[PDB]
């Protein structure tokens, strides 16, 4: 798996590969790794898919109650949620979750939870088997306040390696753009982002 | 403990139980009574693991004494074996089961018959004509196979159990100390005193 | 076992083999492991066999029982739901993989489960030992805008590539059908591609031939009057 | 850790008639669940009116043939030409497998032909090298679903004469090469259906004093 | 140590043409050592026959269990219980004991009362339904039954000829396992009788 | 005893009318890690044998100097080399199959599932299988690893039993090895796009292509997938 | 597998079981646990049928080999030992044998000698070896005597095998009955467990616990 | 095998070995002579490992054979002790170990002095007035270390030796079916027939 | 460790960190890895120190041999020689080279031998465990016949980022030049690379 949320001028862009595995089996090539849990807040899923998706359902749902009370909920209550399951269950659990929103006060924000259950923000995040291989890559190429254009680009060729390199990661690059005109999904199939 | 034996003939029913006691290298006790009187007309031996043994037969003797007082009446045999499976049935999927196997010697009044039953840890229950628990078994079923019938006498069948216990003291590597032998009958139950 | 589910123009098919197994031996031949959550929500289970009977009973049974509550036709995203969140309680103890397929007021769907609990969507779909088998026909011949007749087809061709190359799949092939705006069809051995040969002789004992000891009836009727 | 031994499955069967001698065998090879091919012989014709088959590990089996085959061809060179008995083949085999003992041939093989007075034989051996003559014996896979049937059907076991009841057993009358191809179809036929290794096709050996002869016929192919 | 195969025995049923029949082997022991030659495995609830293979502390309380469940049944419903109903029963009971399940191998067998359609049916230790148009078999030599039954049988046996199909059936299965045998019982069911037949077999 | 480092997948074949094809990737794994993308896992050996190996990368360059050493030795006091005493597919098997059964009996083996296609003298196909436990079968179509569970059974529906063979055509075989490779990159996470494929038939000789790709793949249906069940978006 | 052997005035008896087991699996009724080794020497067999029968077969070349030599009949001492010697050579690599090497010569009148794969070999007047063994000495032990008839002694023999199938799981089939005297071994017949029972229970008035 | 006792007085020195041989539930035999002669005033009794025992005593008494047979001359008690320790010296590190203990009774015919040495299978020597090997030492040191005397007649020695004997009769749990007592002096070597 | 050897138009660079570990304790951090076996034949070492020093040592015996008897050996040769010790001991080792030589004819050359035993001739090669977050950045940035001052900068940067995320790598970058011109070696110290 590859997945990696960046933020840029406008707001945040989540990306991830469509692979599922069992052992070198391919149970799914066509998986849809980036999962709503709010209008403007996504999530980006690695490890257990069981876990992951239990998870994301399981927040989403206190997420919906929450906006129910007390208004949209940012993308910090949001990461807080994710992570008190993750803390809480660590014993259990499987789960490597980015965690990407757009608020209009605080623009787009990333927060990264990796296995232990620990949160950090930061301005781009990389997770998954296949981020290994990109460390590099994306430490050289990221800059702060990018293009739309440029940021897709960058998730884009990052992802493209990410999948040549990790057998684990492959199919399409599907990508979720957050920003305060709405929500758009992208696509890109091997034949495009292979020949990068 | 060691071995237990059961025979049903004629007229009542003779079980044969060890008197040893060994814990580790040495033998603690050679005079040990592995039975109890569940009721005036019902006898059971027991074998098994240490402490289990004697707590899970005295827990069983409360239990018919129990029902004796209530009911003014004796259980059947039968009756008392089922009660004695079930609770071994119970036992065998709880956090620590009763390491215990029974024979349970019975002369029942109402029908006029002598009734032996075998029960292991699990809650294996069968009548029998003649049974054992553990090793015993492996010696003896070959002699009582060749030697029994349904009409012996009680003198015939404390002659065959002499053989049977003959060929455990030639053949088995422990020393188990003799045996404790007890008739069961219309009467009630009597220990023989010199066996 | 080999399950496949197919999407089609106004509808959903899935399709099974009928091999049970004990280890290396056959223990039913005609097996029926198409299964009814409700009228028009069928699905496929392989894996263990007591497990997929046992929880889709269950999710069918409550889903019975919310239809009624809801004044409203099931949907299958409810039996998906409620399917998923029992199965990830149990930790993957529960041994179900199911390809869960049904036409609802929303449309017509089509989703697998895995026993952890964990569930993904497709127009195409195959599970159990032979789903690699039936997943290569599937690939090879799939494409988007098929008829109910085209799926059909693919759907027992994905089903026969189980049954002749998976040694735990075999027998006949159970279909159903479910469209949209249509009573769902349940074709039982669709197919039958596997009849046993006549044998070259007939083994009819003389009567008296087995040796028997005794004799008695048995009273099954209960005690009797006068 | 390697695993050195492997399973492919398969099963095996040997009929001593009163003047002939058949050895049967499925062409199914396969690992797991998975089949490698539909039609791998098994039962090969080793020379001196000898067939031969070792069920289980092929790799292991196809060793063990191709060394017995090779016994043959050196037998003659060092004894004039002279032709190998079953008996003598069949104590040969013994000394290839137990050669073995610590690292086994994973193989049950069995042995059929005629013996020196021209009544028909099989020979039995366990992966270690214990031997033993036999009237009919089944190997492999699907060897506990059929030796039972041939209790039944060729030595007449549990069977007796009606009207008696009990009393007088059901007397052993020889049986024909007919008859027994027929006991052999119905065999492979009956554990190709309730077993999942058995299939794809049957292949039979005969054995009479005229040579050896080839039967093959279909099986179920799932 | 595995529980299915400490006692030992076996149990197969069969259809035939307005009947069913159901037989067992009548062993119990302890893995090498026989103990009883009485044990029968065969139960009847009624005009449903079930027989149980496995280990015998668990055959002996899941009789008493659905004697205790049938006896019920048959007052509350004010009748007495059919094939087709008992084996969901069976399916229900062992399931809701998944994860600490009752080591056996049960057998339903009989007649539907009202519509006269033969029936038999078979599950796993943990509740799954083989419902078999012609044969069920169970226990420590069911590799050898299938064996058996699917040479031997042919579909529309009349009582008397399906009765020697399905003895030869079991004793010929029951001599190639050790931990079977030690006698026979064979049921044979018909709409409103039902004869049963103690077989002679060899003793070892 | 060992554990193989670096590896490769699938390898698949099948006869036709008049020979046979043999197909394999040239990716060499190493683990997870799709480490070395231009290795070639097909051999030839003459102008009539291609021996296709998956498995172990370091036991097949070892095998592969056994085969260059093979060729070598036979033509060592031979005048018919290039002729009749040419090495033949049946030969250069039963050498391997000899040393695979013998490197498992010394608890050492060689790491790897082989297939030698080819075509014999009186042109007729030869295509046999050997593996790491000295296994050896044959069968109109024959292949390794994933190849076994997905290839398989699409090169059965073409030739399900020997009397297809001869109504099989070269143009209807080879479409059908470029779709089970096809398959095996959706499928298997350990294969590559890039493949080398061959062709041994009796009258057009020894075709060996290389740099082939995986085309007409489809893809598009995945922008309508969302979610993983109930989500709209 | 269940065997058998005993000292006696009319010479040995030896009787074995031809049950063969592969787990809970029948393999064989039908097999030969006692191999005739020559004209005055048996060997009996337990455990491993491999193991047995191919070191038995053996351990005859070596006997043969010896009287060639030595131009005389080699003793069962001799011959035991050569056996003894021979496994525990093999010690822990895995063997599984448990045998009685039979015999009567004129120095040594009628030996038995129990050998064994741990290395252990016993002179005796009495053994029982397998898995049934002790359901076989239950009744030999209690009719045991020296002054037996050949018949007599056959018969306890037969019976103590019989004992033995009925309980034991694991042995069965038939009977095989050997008699060793100073002018070397007769067979005495295969008697078929499932006939022999019915015909012993019904002339000797035991086994009342079955019904037949 | 189970029980082997030694025991040295005035003028001569006293070897009991138990007779059963036990091979897991059955008692095989109870008339096991545990014992080789080595040469006429050297005794060694055995117990271990099945086979090793046999195999060892044997190989040990065919080498003193030969040394006698060389020298024409008997070794003394000491000298063929310290061959056989050496012996199993050498065997503890070897592939397969012998697994056998030993005690070896002599009488030093030029010091005129019974003799007694214990040997595990490790090859500890020790030169003992009373020894024994395996769990028959934690019964009957005690009673030895009361009793004895260096001063004793053969005969207060065999007494003292049946009070050994039935204090493991009485408390060890195997029936070890008696033992068969050797002594060895200035005249040779001589089996007690009635113990 | 991290290190690498990239051919360019006139010769090969091998390159390499100088970071030795037990556990998490750094046992040397000055390490020389880029080890010569000829003259124009140099390797870089990862995996156990004890075993490559052990192989290179016999390697240099082999090839001093070689050139007593039949001249300058070739950089394949060298290759041969090196995995003739590491297929053939593969059980009892644990060594991953990278052979790197320059030759008058057929110019640089690089051989890659992993943990098998396998051969494998590359245009440029990594490895050691900080390889990994560098096989995007390597990919994505590496040209056939660079000069010299890319070659060296393409090395620098790509080992810079192999440390930056390596706890196993770390030091000084030391780098050996192998031309037509001679043997020229080169190091660069963290306050010039890190900043990078
Ligand atoms: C890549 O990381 C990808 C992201 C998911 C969110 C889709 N993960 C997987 O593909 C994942 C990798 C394994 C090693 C955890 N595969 C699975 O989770 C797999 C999917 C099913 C549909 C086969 N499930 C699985 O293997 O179940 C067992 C299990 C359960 C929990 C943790 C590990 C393994
Ligand atoms: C094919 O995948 C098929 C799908 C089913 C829905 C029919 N699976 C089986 O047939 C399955 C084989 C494997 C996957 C378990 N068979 C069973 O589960 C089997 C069915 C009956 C006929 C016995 N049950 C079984 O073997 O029970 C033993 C057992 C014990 C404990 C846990 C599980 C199973
Ligand atoms: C009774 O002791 C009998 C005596 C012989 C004279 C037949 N022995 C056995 O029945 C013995 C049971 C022991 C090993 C528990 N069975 C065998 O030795 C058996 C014989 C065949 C003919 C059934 N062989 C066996 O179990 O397989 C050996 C094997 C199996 C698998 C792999 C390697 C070797
Ligand atoms: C980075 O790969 C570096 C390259 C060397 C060629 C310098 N390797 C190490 O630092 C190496 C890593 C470990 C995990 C193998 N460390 C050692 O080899 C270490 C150096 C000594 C001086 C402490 N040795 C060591 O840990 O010894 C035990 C050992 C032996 C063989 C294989 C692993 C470990
Ligand atoms: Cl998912
Ligand atoms: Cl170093
Ligand atoms: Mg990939
Ligand atoms: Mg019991
Ligand atoms: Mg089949
Ligand atoms: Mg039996
Ligand atoms: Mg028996």
């Amino acid at each position: 798996t590859s997945i990696m949320a960046v933020t840029f001028k406008d707001g945040v862009i989540l990306g991830a590969d469509s692979r599922t595995t069992t052992g070198a089996y391919i149970a799914n090539r066509v998986t849809d790794k980036l999962t709503r849990v709010h209008d403007k807040i996504w999530c980006c899923r690695s490890g257990s898919a069981a876990d992951t998706q239990a998870i994301a359902d399981i927040v989403q749902y206190h997420l919906e109650l929450y906006t129910s009370q007390y208004g949209t909920p940012s993308t910090e209550t949001a990461a807080s949620v994710f992570k008190e399951l993750c803390y809480e269950n660590k014993d259990n659990l499987t789960a490597g979750i980015i965690v990407a929103g757009y608020d209009d006060k605080n623009k787009g924000e990333v927060y990264t939870i990796p296995l232990g259950g620990s949160v950090h923000k930061l301005p781009y995040a990389i997770a998954g088997s296949g981020s290994t291989f990109i460390y590099g890559y994306c430490d050289k190429n990221f800059r702060e306040n990018m293009s739309k254009e440029e940021t897709v680009d960058f998730i884009k060729h990052s992802l493209s390696q990410a999948i040549k390199w990790d057998g684990s990661s492959g199919g399409v690059i599907r990508m979720v753009v957050l920003t305060a005109a709405g929500v758009e999904r992208l696509i890109f199939y091997p034949d495009e982002y292979e020949q990068l | 403990m060691d071995i237990i034996l059961g025979i049903r003939v004629q007229d009542s029913v003779i079980l044969a139980s060890s008197k040893a006691v060994t814990r580790g290298i040495s033998v603690l006790k050679d005079s040990d009574d592995k039975t109890r009187q569940l009721s005036p007309h019902t006898l059971m031996s027991f074998a098994g693991e240490a402490g289990d043994t004697v707590q899970f037969a005295e827990y069983i003797q409360a239990n018919i004494q129990l029902y004796s007082i209530r009911e003014d009446y004796e259980l059947s045999p039968q009756a008392v074996s089922s009660f004695v499976r079930q609770e071994l049935a119970k036992s065998i999927r709880s956090r620590r089961p009763y390491q215990v196997n029974v024979l349970i010697g019975g002369y029942d009044k109402k029908k006029n018959k002598p009734e032996l039953y075998q029960i292991d840890y699990l809650g294996t229950k069968v009548e029998l004509p003649y049974g054992a628990h553990g090793y015993s078994g492996f010696y003896t079923f070959s002699l009582l196979d060749h030697h029994y019938r349904p009409d012996m006498t009680t003198e015939e069948g404390l002659d065959l159990l002499k053989l049977c216990v003959q060929e455990l003291e030639k053949r088995m590597p422990m020393d188990f100390k003799g045996v404790i032998v007890k008739i069961v009958d219309k009467d009630g139950i009597r220990q023989v005193d010199d066996f | 076992t080999t399950i496949v589910g197919v999407k089609f123009n106004n509808g959903v098919v899935i399709a099974a083999d009928t091999r049970s197994t004990q280890g290396p031996i056959v223990a039913d031949k005609n097996c029926a492991k198409l299964h009814r959550i409700s009228p028009k929500i069928w699905c496929a289970g392989a894996g263990t066999a007591a497990d997929t009977e046992a929880v889709t009973q269950l999710i069918g049974s409550n889903i019975e029982l919310h239809s009624l509550y809801t004044s409203r036709e099931p949907r299958v995203v409810s039996a998906l739901q409620m399917l998923k969140q029992h199965l990830f309680k149990y930790q993957g103890h529960i041994g179900a993989y199911l390809i869960v397929a049904g036409v609802d007021p929303t449309g017509s769907h089509l989703f697998s489960i895995h026993a952890h609990g964990s569930t993904d969507v497709g127009y195409y779909l195959s599970l159990g030992s032979g789903s690699l088998a039936a997943m290569a026909v599937l690939e090879s011949h799939w494409k988007q805008d098929l008829t109910k007749e085209e799926a059909i087809k693919l759907a027992s061709d994905a089903i026969q590539a189980g049954i002749w190359n998976d040694l735990g799949s075999g027998s006949n092939v159970d279909v159903c059908v479910m469209e949209i705006g249509k009573d769902a069809e349940y074709l039982r051995n669709y197919l039958t591609p596997n009849v046993r040969e006549e044998k070259q002789k007939s083994y009819k004992f003389p009567r008296g031939t087995t040796a028997v000891l005794k004799e008695s009836i048995v009273n099954i009727c209960d005690i009797q009057e006068e | 850790q390697f695993n050195p031994y492997g399973d492919n499955g398969g099963t095996i069967l040997g009929i001593a008639g009163e003047d002939f001698a058949v050895l049967a065998g499925d062409t199914r090879n396969i690992t797991d669940y998975s089949i490698n091919s539909r039609y791998e012989p098994k039962v090969f014709d080793c020379g001196d009116n000898i067939v031969m088959s070792a069920n289980g590990f092929a790799a292991d089996g196809d060793a063990l043939v191709k060394r017995f085959k090779n016994s043959v061809k050196w037998y003659h060179f060092d004894h004039n030409d002279k032709k190998l008995s079953i008996n003598s083949a069949a104590r040969n085999i013994q000394h290839l497998l137990y050669g073995k003992r610590f690292f086994p041939y994973y193989v049950h093989t069995i042995i059929a032909g005629l013996d020196e007075d021209g009544k028909g034989a099989v020979y039995s051996f366990d992966p270690v090298g214990s031997y033993e003559r036999e009237q009919c014996r089944a190997g492999g896979a699907a060897a506990s679903l059929i030796m039972p049937f041939l209790d039944n059907q060729v030595n007449f076991k549990n069977q007796y004469e009606p009207g008696t009841n009990g009393k007088v057993k059901k007397p052993l009358k020889y049986l024909s090469v007919e008859e027994v191809i027929k006991l052999v179809r119905d065999s492979f036929t009956s554990a190709t259906e309730r077993h999942i290794q058995v299939g794809d096709g049957l292949e039979i050996l005969i054995v009479t004093k005229d040579g050896v002869r080839k039967e093959f016929y279909e099986l179920k192919r799932d | 140590s595995d529980p299915s195969s400490i006692n030992g025995g076996i149990v197969v049923a069969m259809t035939g043409k307005d009947c069913v029949a159901i037989a067992c082997d009548l062993r119990l022991g302890s893995q090498s050592l026989g103990v009883s030659n009485k044990f029968e495995k065969i139960f009847h609830y009624g005009h449903v026959f079930l027989g149980i293979t496995g280990l015998a502390t668990d055959v002996t309380t899941l009789n008493e269990m659905f004697r205790y469940k049938t006896n019920l049944y048959k007052l509350k419903e004010e009748r007495a219980i059919e094939p087709e109903t008992f084996t969901q029963l069976v399916s229900s009971s062992l399931y809701e004991r998944r994860f600490g399940p009752y080591f056996v191998g049960p057998v339903v067998a009989g007649i539907n009362s009202k519509s006269g359609k033969p029936f038999i049916a078979g599950f796993d230790l943990i509740g799954c339904i083989d419902e078999a148009k012609d044969f069920i078999v169970s226990g420590t030599a069911s590799d050898q039954l299938f064996g058996m039954c699917e040479s031997l049988y042919e579909p529309n046996l009349e009582p008397e000829d399906l009765f020697e199909t399905i003895s030869q059936a079991l004793l010929n299965a029951a001599d190639r396992d050790a931990l079977s045998g030690w006698g026979a019982v064979v049921y044979i069911i018909k709409k409103d009788e039902v004869v049963k037949r103690y077989l002679k077999m060899r003793q070892d | 005893t060992q554990q193989p480092i670096v590896t490769g997948t699938s390898v698949i074949s099948m006869k036709y009318d008049n020979g046979v094809i043999i197909a394999a990737d040239n990716l060499g794994s190493y683990g997870s890690l799709l480490r070395f993308n231009g290795v070639e896992r097909l051999i030839p050996v003459g102008d009539n044998t291609v021996v296709g190996i998956s498995g172990d990368i370091s036991d097949m360059q070892h095998i592969e100097r056994l085969l260059k050493d093979l060729v070598t030795e036979n033509a060592y006091d031979n005048p018919l080399a290039d002729a009749e005493e040419a090495l033949e597919p049946s030969y250069i098997f039963e050498y391997l199959a000899t040393v695979m059964y013998q490197r498992r009996s010394k608890m050492n083996p060689l790491w790897n599932a082989i297939i030698v296609a080819g075509v014999q003298s009186n042109g007729d196909q030869f295509l046999r299988y050997v593996n790491l436990l000295g296994v050896t079968y044959s069968s109109p179509t024959l292949a390794t690893g994933f190849g076994a569970h997905m290839a398989n059974p699409l090169l059965r529906k073409v030739v399900d039993r020997e009397s297809d063979i001869p109504k099989t055509t070269v143009q209807v075989a080879e479409e059908a090895i470029v779709n089970a490779m096809r398959v095996l990159y959706y499928r298997d996470a350990r294969s590559s796009r890039n493949f080398s494929l061959a062709i041994i038939d009796k009258n057009t000789g020894l075709t060996f292509k290389k740099n082939l790709q995986v085309e007409n793949m489809k893809w598009d249906f995945a922008k309508d997938i969302k979610g993983y069940g109930t989500q709209k978006i | 597998t269940t065997t058998l052997a005993f000292r006696f005035q009319g010479g040995i008896i030896v009787a074995v079981d031809s049950r063969a087991t592969a787990g809970n699996w029948v393999a064989s009724q039908t097999v030969k646990a006692v191999i005739e080794i020559n004209p005055f020497l048996l060997g009996t067999m337990a455990g491993g049928a491999a193991d047995c029968q191919f070191w038995e077969t053996w351990l005859g070349s070596q006997c043969r080999l010896h009287e060639l030599r030595e131009k005389e009949r080699i003793s069962v001492a001799a011959a035991s030992k050569i056996l003894s010697n021979l496994v525990y050579q093999y010690k822990g690599a895995g063997l599984s044998m448990g045998t009685m090497i039979c015999g009567y010569t004129r120095k040594e009148g009628p030996t038995i000698y129990y050998v064994d794969s741990d290395g252990t070999r016993l002179k005796g007047d009495i053994f029982c070896v397998g898995s049934g063994q002790t359901f076989a000495y239950g009744v030999l032990d209690s009719n045991y005597k020296w002054d037996l008839s050949v018949e007599d002694a056959l018969y306890l023999g037969k019976r103590s095998i019989l004992a033995a199938a009925h309980r034991d799981a694991y042995s069965g089939g038939s009977v095989n009955l050997y008699h060793v005297t100073e002018d070397g071994w007769i067979y005495h017949g295969n008697h078929d467990v499932g006939e022999l029972f019915w015909k012993v229970k019904e002339e000797e008035g035991s086994f009342n616990n079955v019904i037949g």
